[PDB]
Parts: C-alpha cells; structure tokens; sequence
C-alpha cells in the first residue's frame, strides 16, 4: 500500500515506459 | 487487446490473469491491490445466463507474467483463491451495474520487480483524473491470436458521458464510465473479451503513481463496432472494497 503504483523497473529506477508520455500529455 | 503495442517487461506489475483450473483456460484479467487481494469484474465470476457461477476451488491466478505461452521461471507466480466476494448489488440481469469482485489469495504473493500492487484512487485523484479526453491504460494478451504474444498495451481516452450514453442500448449508470477512440478515428486500440476484469490505470502527474480508476467490464470478442468499452468506476466503489478487506 505505502509503495503502491511505483513500479520497480520504471519509477523506482527513474525510467519511463514507451507510452506513459501519451497519458501525461492528455491531462490538460 | 487489439491494435495495441508490446508492453515492456515490468510495465504492468499489478496485472493478474484469472484461469479456470479444469479445463485450463484464461477467463479474465484482474489486478493486484495488496499481497493478498485481487480486483476483477463480477461478470468474470458470475454470469447466470451463460451458466457461469464459479467457486474458489474452480479458479487460479497467475501473476508477474509477460508471455502468454512461455513459462517464466522464477518470475511468474501461481496462487489459489481462499474466497471470492461479488458486489451484492451487481446487476447481471440488465446493465452490469456494480460489475466488481474481490478475490482473496490463499497465501500472500511475494512482491518483486515483476509483481507489485497498483494504488486505489483517493477522492482528489479521481476528481483530478476522471475527465473526458484524459487517457488511461489497459493491458492484456493479444486478443487477435497468434504465436509469440507478449502482454499488449493500449491507451484510451475517457469519453464524454452523453456520447457514451448515445452509443449503447444499455441504461448506463454513474458507477460506469466509457473509454475509447471515436469511429472517425483518433486511433483504433481497444480492450477485448479476455481483457475483461483487468485494470484501467492512470498515472498521476502530481505524485508519479499509477492508480486503478476502472475495471474493464463486458466485451464480446473485440467487436464493439461504433461502441465504446465500459469500465467500473473504482473510486465510487472504494468503500465497498475497503469494507470487504477490513472485515475479511
Ligand atoms: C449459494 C450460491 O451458490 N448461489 C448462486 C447464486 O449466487 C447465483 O445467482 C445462482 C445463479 O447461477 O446460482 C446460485
């Protein structure tokens, strides 16, 4: 729970996945 | 999933696959919300017009999977179910309102690089993110069939409520939302049957966390044609989720 939603291979490593920018750009 | 792209390893570590034991078959998606609790759609477990009424011993889940057909040694984990809880107001007769269920694992799963829970939304995250045009993400296996088939990903915009309402015969409720691109074509990705029960997730730019905003509800094959997929509104049902977990 404390650590929910933070992916070991992405957020925790300061790495982004290939399409997450598409989500964040839509949040206008 | 149709018209998706290959997910990366570790990209959806909360993804859970729900299987019938005998004969072995993939039934639905689902999501890991803690080391012992899994969220899915009620219709994955209970749908009487199709003689579907599973008990705990009928089912198993696999967690941490990337490839549909390759066994992933030391990575993927299998768990049996201790208990199934279906929403008591799940409306299977008419519109599948409150299409939600919880499954308790017989033993906790160990978290790893490939296995990790998704957050449930709080009020401010739901207020901020659940807006028409904002995109969420669904993951599942290529419901197009094939050979290699790794997990696929599609990112789909939330649809305006009146547009949703006009696209379907069903009486839509406030406990549902719909997502997907228009017929005249923004793109053409979508969640399919088989992806049902899986999570619709959104990433908060405020705190960098992934939240499960929706559960993929009813779909048949991948033909919605002119239609949009419907999703169970997780935030609106969050007190029910908490009630079940706190009691059991
Ligand atoms: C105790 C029990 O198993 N009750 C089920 C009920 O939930 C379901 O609606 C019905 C229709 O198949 O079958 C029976």
């Amino acid at each position: 729970e404390a650590d929910c939603g933070l992916r070991p291979l992405f957020e925790k490593k300061s790495l982004e996945d290939k399409t997450e920018r598409e989500l964040l750009e839509s949040y206008i | 999933i149709v018209e998706g792209s290959d997910a990366e390893i570790g990209m959806s570590p909360w993804q859970v696959m729900l299987f019938r034991k005998s004969p072995q078959e993939l039934l639905c998606g689902a999501s890991l919300i803690s080391d012992r609790w899994v969220l899915t759609a009620a219709h994955c477990l209970l749908y009487p017009p199709w003689d579907k009424n599973f008990t705990e011993n009928d089912l198993l889940v696999r967690i941490g999977k990337h490839s549909r057909t390759r066994y992933e040694r030391n990575i993927e984990k299998i768990s049996m179910l201790e208990k199934i809880y279906i929403h008591p107001r799940y409306n299977w007769r008419e519109n599948l309102d409150r299409d939600i269920a919880l499954m308790k694992l017989k033993k906790p799963v160990a978290f790893s690089d490939y296995i990790h829970p998704v957050c449930l939304p709080d009020r401010e995250t739901a207020a901020s993110l659940l807006q028409a045009g904002y995109k969420g993400r669904v993951t599942g296996w290529g419901n197009l069939k094939g050979q290699p088939s790794v997990l696929q990903v599609v990112n789909l915009p939330i649809v305006e409520r009146p547009v949703c309402k006009d696209s379907t015969r069903i009486r839509i409720t406030d406990n549902m939302f719909c997502a997907g691109y228009k017929p005249d074509e923004g793109k053409r990705g979508d969640a399919c049957e088989g992806d049902s029960g899986g999570p619709f997730v959104m990433k908060s730019p405020f705190n960098n966390r992934w939240y499960q905003m929706g559960i993929v509800s009813w779909g048949e094959g991948c033909d919605r044609d002119g239609k949009y997929g419907f999703y169970t509104h997780v935030f609106r049902l969050k007190k029910w989720i908490q009630k079940v977990i706190d009691q059991f």
